[PDB]
């Protein structure tokens, strides 16, 4: 959580593993699922939602009806200024609330491994875990889709932590 | 024996603005504004615009000889009126409720030309091939408006003039006429014998007595007098008349309309070319289904709201910090 | 960000407007844009704290305006303390301050 | 209210050069003190800029790894390193009070530099 | 022994919407737009509505004898008319500022009709027993506008009229009156004296001088002449005058009314019932006090805003996920 | 944390009471009663801060006002379209906050209970925890109030370390 | 050994209200609603105002001797007129098109006046020193407007007005007269010969011709006739002429006029101090930087959005809650 | 967290230190300048994005043009209400993610040096934290600082935990 990974080849969230049989990135395929599923939608929420009808903005005025004309320019104006102090608003704040949600996201997913290893590994804080047993690549396939049964291994972690 | 948790990262250059914070990179963002179009102008509906190129609507909708190049549509979506639109009015004169028949005609579902009061039969009485101004040339003679016609005194007599159109169509019918003001006395007695004259039009709704006003004006144009310029709508079932003693220009041609008012009037000097867009911008047509443009406060169809600031992107990926 | 002085005043009389100008290579806020002047041989001072107002010490003859990318000093008469070197600071996003090429008022 | 530049001097290069600027009359810690070059000719370009309050510091991106800035505030100076100094960095450097620090800003003149030192025109040559 | 800490769950189905996802589910929740109506029109700010069933307001105002019926009230907040009320000018004609008109009488807070020139005192050199149109005949009787005569010659001689009335009310007064236009000179003779009128109308504030237009027109209720109807309004102790030689439509009845507010005007076919509302729509009064409402874009009050949407709903309870 | 209560009638936010004593669900009134009062001031603001003036919209215009009538279209449509969008999106918005605003609620009776409990009790991650310890109903009572006297417990959690 | 984590709390008792809670109090907050004014008018832009005061903008433009003592402006940012604003016209009258003259008028670039046609040599047929009126005298002198002069016959003959002005001037010239309508026909004779006549004013853009309308009317202050003020615009270059045999009050004074950005009319009787302003409020200058105001919206100039809440302030700190 | 400090002279977010060599309230530096910047902008943000242009309101209109007059009153009361609305929104959205923002850097602090400490000292649950090892100046400094070592004192704060 400590810096972006360009390694990576898809997904926004996602895990590094460093093992004796390989090491490397990949993609959290449940987390990133819905994180585009709820983005998308929140797109498509935005662009949805204004629906403008027919309409030909724009009159034209004859010499001896200037105040009319200076009616319509401030109808244009007014919209004008409602349009974009809204427009510039809701960016600003939608920006604001997508980059707190991902760092949300990825906070959740960090206390749901915390879950599942709060008594199996070594918290360094820094994004990164340190299992104190050895650990193949099933039981960190389990980790990555969840289920992890912490009684598999106890007591081993135990003696780690005790010449820790 | 260790497993770390991130966000992903690429070589993403897209700034987006936050409350907090500005000029924030993120991995994904999608533009909200559109600030790009074609150049061109496009059809509207799928109907091809009626494109005037050097014409006014004046020009064009009185049939000024030199807009005669221009052929009529039996649709529009919008009317392109071009920054070189000089050729309107030929006599010098001021069109009453010109912008209100601006925004009668802005689009039309079904427009024809119909011939409503044939020159061979309609003015036995009245001499229909004079009325040529220098002020209207065409091919270096005199000429004057296709659509009107001015009578004049065929045999040194004005006799009474009572024509009327019945409106057999099941569309409304738009009319167009004008009165002469000649520039003294002496013209109107040369030009008309009646000199104390009147002219009446009148429909179901519509009824206006007018008379002219003889005054020595400036010279606009190489010509004193004046010309106004009408029009009016006759509905399916009435009938328009025209009574007048002289300084009558009495129509020849008048259309048959279905109006469709949603459209609008749009300046713009660049060419009509052949697509489908839902709007219409004098810089260009667009193609967008986003929030927010920033082309023009002047478009005509189903387009984003005129924006005035740069940029609206909306964030969709996480910040951008290689490590 | 960078600005470009343009100036247009190189050489004029006391007593006529100095039309000198400042154009932004981005649109700013007008909150961010200052005007400084310095005589040689003396340490710079304010003159104009943002296009639209100035809060300071100085003569009434100073008033600036500007907006967008355009910015404009005009300072309206001239005086033998008034022929000194003007510079444009600009303030960024981040804490970090810009100046342009500035320009001397020939006697 | 005022600043004070310490005595100019001359070095060759290779050196690092130690500038400080003294503030007085207002609360130091409120303000931030930035530094400006002056070359002979030319005009004025960004040295850098040190928070007071904070500890904080931005430094031109051309010049990154060079311009160090510490700040004493048991004493109200304020101290620059300048490494590596070239014959082309003979220029007059000024102090100025910069953004301040600690409170929100609503109105444009804190975004200014306000108060300008002497100078302490330092030769290299 | 096992402590669980958690939320309720409900039977109820109510679906809200997020940003983030759509139908979301909650126990409870709560409405911002109004979709309902009571469709029955009612009473505004406690004074009932003038409701005009078969008359429009140039009907009622002009005294259209299908007008009599309708009761006079004190005071509307506004008006109702129906779709299919038409039966307004008698004799074929227009209002002048029709809509002004329209619009100035729709909120009144102290209504009277009064006897503004009592019909056998106010003319003894007239015959005001005449003026019949044979177009909008009450029960065969084929009378003419309740509010206005119509004064013709008595006979074989017009005498110039010159009628004159002092404000002496403290509120504002609504005069009506009508210019003829006969469509012949013979006609013209046969029903007023010197062929050359003149008709002068003015107050304090308002001064306007008006001429026949003489000629023949389209048949409308068949009758090929026409009547311009003229309003307007005399301040509190001003004096309005009347002079004429002919064509004057003259008012027998003016009224009082103090204006104190702006309303529109409803047309609906909905019935009038008795009820207590704050807003008035085209499709029945509503009881609510939310912030929105999709019934109609033209309402009278203090109304919700109009939102072209299905739903907007606010959750207020948790999110409804079953055991 | 994961389903709703079907039983629970009470109140928004509540316990689950599983004793060989006595068993069933009971509200936090002082949280709900907190989350009531935020959530009516919430609707409440949303529905009194609009400002109602009494007007008129709707306008007659005669044949020879279509530009008018057509301006007044366009301002009836701007509005229309301004409020909508505003209206849409302050629901979606505010609904979000909503839902976001009650599971913190009970992710923070989630966090105080575990603060009193503190090493008494195992997590399990479902919103359940399970006593070590032995609590009779009056010693839940203590746990819900907010007023549990940890050290008179820890005796017995001295014996429970010999089973874990 | 102790550290425990918490904020700042302070004496402040600004209190902001949110959304979840009311009258929540804090430590540091911004306002974002202005409420003070100077209390003093001031020059918008730095350009000073015209002050008319108790004269009407109808008065000073005609020159109504009441406020003959009004300077005049090379340039204007705004008018301000007092709410006991009179002698604005100083004869019974009514200016046509009087709002968009003075729609037009509210903001001026540049505005001199000159003397179009000099009073001793444009004039030599037709009496200029009888046109006067004891309806608006000056100290009692029974005298006339300033900016026009009313032609009378002389020695029982009325020449006809053939007078033109050319225009060579760079910048529109505002050209202002009226027409004089006699109580009664015995006026008509004793004031103008010529009983019937016409007036005829135009410029190319501009054509009208005009008849006296004779008939006795209401009196206002001590006087039955009434006139109309009119105006034209006349481009640079633009001849102007005005025919008349008729009751044409011809002007003495035009002006010259740019016009700047549109600006509006401000009406109050607060006092104008010199001083300068962003913005222009009926109760006083605001120089404000904040994005809503809760001065009443008839402001000028670039102004905040105005508001009717109370109160909008904004929190920057945290809950003040002293423990 | 439980509530403010009136002691503080000079920040927003601090601590409270209380040692045996001396007692004060030091400010968070580093977190009150982020704070503060980031709340500047966002009141900078409200602000200088309302787009003013020079302009005029209020016509005056004809006895004739009552139902243009209306019109203008219509588009002047449709963005008072507008403006009205939407203003009393903003500032109170605004309000509730000030408070909320301010809330969760102090959180954020309190997690800051729970983190850090790493089991090192006995956590309080009022927002409060009492060392079990004793903690110089030098070391408190540390920790304000953001660079303290669990190592550096460890054996100490465990023998201390086992006299409990
Ligand atoms: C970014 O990196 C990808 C890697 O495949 C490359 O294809 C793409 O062209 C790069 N973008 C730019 C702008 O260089
Ligand atoms: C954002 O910051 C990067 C950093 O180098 C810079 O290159 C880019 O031009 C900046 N963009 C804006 C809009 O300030
Ligand atoms: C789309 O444009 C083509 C011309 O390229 C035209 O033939 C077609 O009819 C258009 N579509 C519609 C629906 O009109
Ligand atoms: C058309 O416009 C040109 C513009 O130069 C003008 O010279 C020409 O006379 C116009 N044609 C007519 C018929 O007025
Ligand atoms: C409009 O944009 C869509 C987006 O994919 C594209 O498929 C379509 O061809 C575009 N049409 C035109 C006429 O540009
Ligand atoms: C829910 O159950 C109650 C009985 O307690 C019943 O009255 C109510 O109508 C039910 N609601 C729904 C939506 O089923
Ligand atoms: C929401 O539910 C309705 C039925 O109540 C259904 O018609 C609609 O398609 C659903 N929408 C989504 C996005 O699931
Ligand atoms: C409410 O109804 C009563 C019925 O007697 C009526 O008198 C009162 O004026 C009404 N009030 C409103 C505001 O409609
Ligand atoms: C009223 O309107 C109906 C509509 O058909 C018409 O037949 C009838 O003659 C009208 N009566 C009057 C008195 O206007
Ligand atoms: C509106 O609702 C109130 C109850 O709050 C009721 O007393 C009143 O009669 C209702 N009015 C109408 C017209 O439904
Ligand atoms: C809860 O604790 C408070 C003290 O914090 C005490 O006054 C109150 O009586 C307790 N209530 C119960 C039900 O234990
Ligand atoms: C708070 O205390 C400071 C101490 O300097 C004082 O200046 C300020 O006015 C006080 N504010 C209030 C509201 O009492
Ligand atoms: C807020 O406090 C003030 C007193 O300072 C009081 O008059 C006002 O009514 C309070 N408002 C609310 C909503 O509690
Ligand atoms: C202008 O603003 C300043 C505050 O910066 C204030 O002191 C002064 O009185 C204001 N002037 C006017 C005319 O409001
Ligand atoms: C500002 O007001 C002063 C008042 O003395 C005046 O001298 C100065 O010229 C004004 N500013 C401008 C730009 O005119
Ligand atoms: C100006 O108006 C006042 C108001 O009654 C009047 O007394 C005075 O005579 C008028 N003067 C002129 C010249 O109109
Ligand atoms: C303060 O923190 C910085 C962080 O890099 C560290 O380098 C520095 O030594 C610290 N100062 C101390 C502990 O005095």
């Amino acid at each position: 959580i400590e810096g972006g990974w360009t390694g990576m080849v898809d997904g926004w969230y996602g895990y590094h593993h460093q093992n004796e049989q390989g090491s490397g990135y990949a993609a959290d395929l449940k987390s990133t699922q819905n994180a585009i599923d709820k983005i998308t939608n929140k797109v498509n929420s935005v662009i949805e939602k204004m629906n403008t009808q027919f309409t030909a903005v724009g009159k034209e005025f004859n010499h001896l009806e200037k105040r009319i004309e200076n009616l319509n320019k401030k109808v244009d104006d007014g919209f004008l200024d409602i349009w974009t102090y809204n427009a510039e608003l809701l960016v600003l704040l939608e920006n604001e609330r997508t980059l707190d949600y991902h760092d949300s996201n990825v906070k959740n997913l960090y206390e749901k491994v915390r879950n599942q290893l709060k008594n199996n590994a070594k918290e360094i804080g820094n994004g990164c875990f340190e299992f104190y047993h050895k650990c193949d690549n099933t039981c960190m396939e389990s980790v990555k889709n969840g289920t992890y049964d912490y009684p598999k291994y106890s007591e081993e972690a135990k003696l780690n932590r005790e010449k820790i | 024996d260790t497993l770390c948790i991130g966000y992903h990262a690429n070589n993403s250059t897209d700034t987006v603005d936050t409350v907090l914070e500005k000029n924030v990179t993120v991995t994904h963002s999608v533009n909200l504004l559109e600030d790009k179009h074609n150049g061109k102008l496009c059809k509207l509906r799928g109907v091809a615009p009626l494109h005037l190129g050097k014409c006014n609507i004046a020009g064009w909708i009185l049939g000024n000889p030199e807009c005669e190049s221009l052929s009529t549509a039996s649709s529009w979506s919008y009317i392109v009126e071009t920054s070189n639109s000089d050729n309107g009015t030929c006599y010098p004169g001021d069109f009453i409720n010109y912008e209100e028949l601006r925004e009668q005609l802005s689009s039309v579902s079904s427009f024809e030309r119909f011939e409503i009061f044939p020159k061979t039969s309609s003015w036995p009485n009245h001499d229909s091939n004079k009325g040529v101004t220098a002020a209207c040339p065409h091919a270096g003679a005199k000429s004057f408006y296709k659509n009107l016609i001015w009578l004049v005194k065929k045999g040194n007599s004005y006799p009474k003039l009572n024509q009327s159109y019945i409106n057999d169509k099941g569309k409304e019918v738009l009319v167009l006429w004008g009165i002469h003001h000649p520039s003294t006395t002496a013209d109107q007695q040369s030009l008309y014998q009646n000199a104390d004259a009147y002219v009446f039009v009148g429909t179901s709704r519509y009824s206006k007595k007018f008379k002219p006003e003889i005054a020595t004006r400036p010279k606009v144009r190489d010509q004193e007098g004046r010309m106004n310029y009408y029009w009016t709508l006759v509905e399916p079932g009435d009938k328009i008349t025209f009574e007048a003693t002289g300084n009558l220009v009495v129509p020849r041609y008048a259309f048959t309309m279905e109006r469709n008012a949603g459209s609008g009037i749009i300046i713009s000097d660049t060419p009509v070319h052949d697509c489908n867009t839902t709007c219409q911008t004098p810089e260009g047509a667009i193609n967008t289904s986003l929030p927010f443009q920033n082309i023009h406060p002047i478009t005509i169809g189903k387009c984003p709201k005129y924006v005035k600031s740069t940029k609206l992107r909306l964030a969709t990926g996480l910040r951008n910090v290689p490590s | 960000i960078v600005l470009t002085q343009s100036p247009g005043t190189l050489s004029l009389s006391p007593g006529e407007r100095a039309t000198l100008s400042c154009r932004a290579s981005q649109s700013v806020s007008s909150s961010y844009l200052a005007w400084y002047q310095q005589k040689p041989g003396q340490a710079p001072r304010l003159l104009i704290y943002g296009a639209s107002s100035r809060a300071t010490g100085i003569p009434d003859r100073f008033s600036g305006s500007g907006s967008g990318t355009d910015f404009t000093l005009t300072i309206s008469r001239l005086e033998p303390e008034d022929f000194a070197v003007y510079y444009c600071q600009q303030y960024g996003s981040s804490p970090r301050w810009t100046f342009g090429q500035g320009t001397k008022l020939e006697i | 209210v005022q600043l004070v530049q310490s005595g100019a001097e001359v070095k060759k290069p290779g050196a690092s050069v130690k500038v400080s600027c003294k503030a007085s009359g207002y609360t130091f810690t409120s303000y931030g003190i930035s530094w400006v070059r002056q070359a002979p000719g030319q005009g004025l370009e960004w040295m850098g800029w040190i928070s007071a309050y904070t500890g904080n510091t931005n430094y031109a991106q051309k010049l990154q790894g060079r311009v160090t800035m510490t700040t004493d505030t048991s004493t109200s100076t304020a101290y620059m390193e300048l490494r590596s100094l070239r014959s082309d960095d003979t220029a007059v450097y000024y102090c100025a009070r910069g953004l301040l620090q600690g409170v929100v800003i609503l109105d444009s003149y804190y975004y200014t530099m306000d108060v300008w030192g002497q100078g302490t025109t330092v030769t290299v040559s």
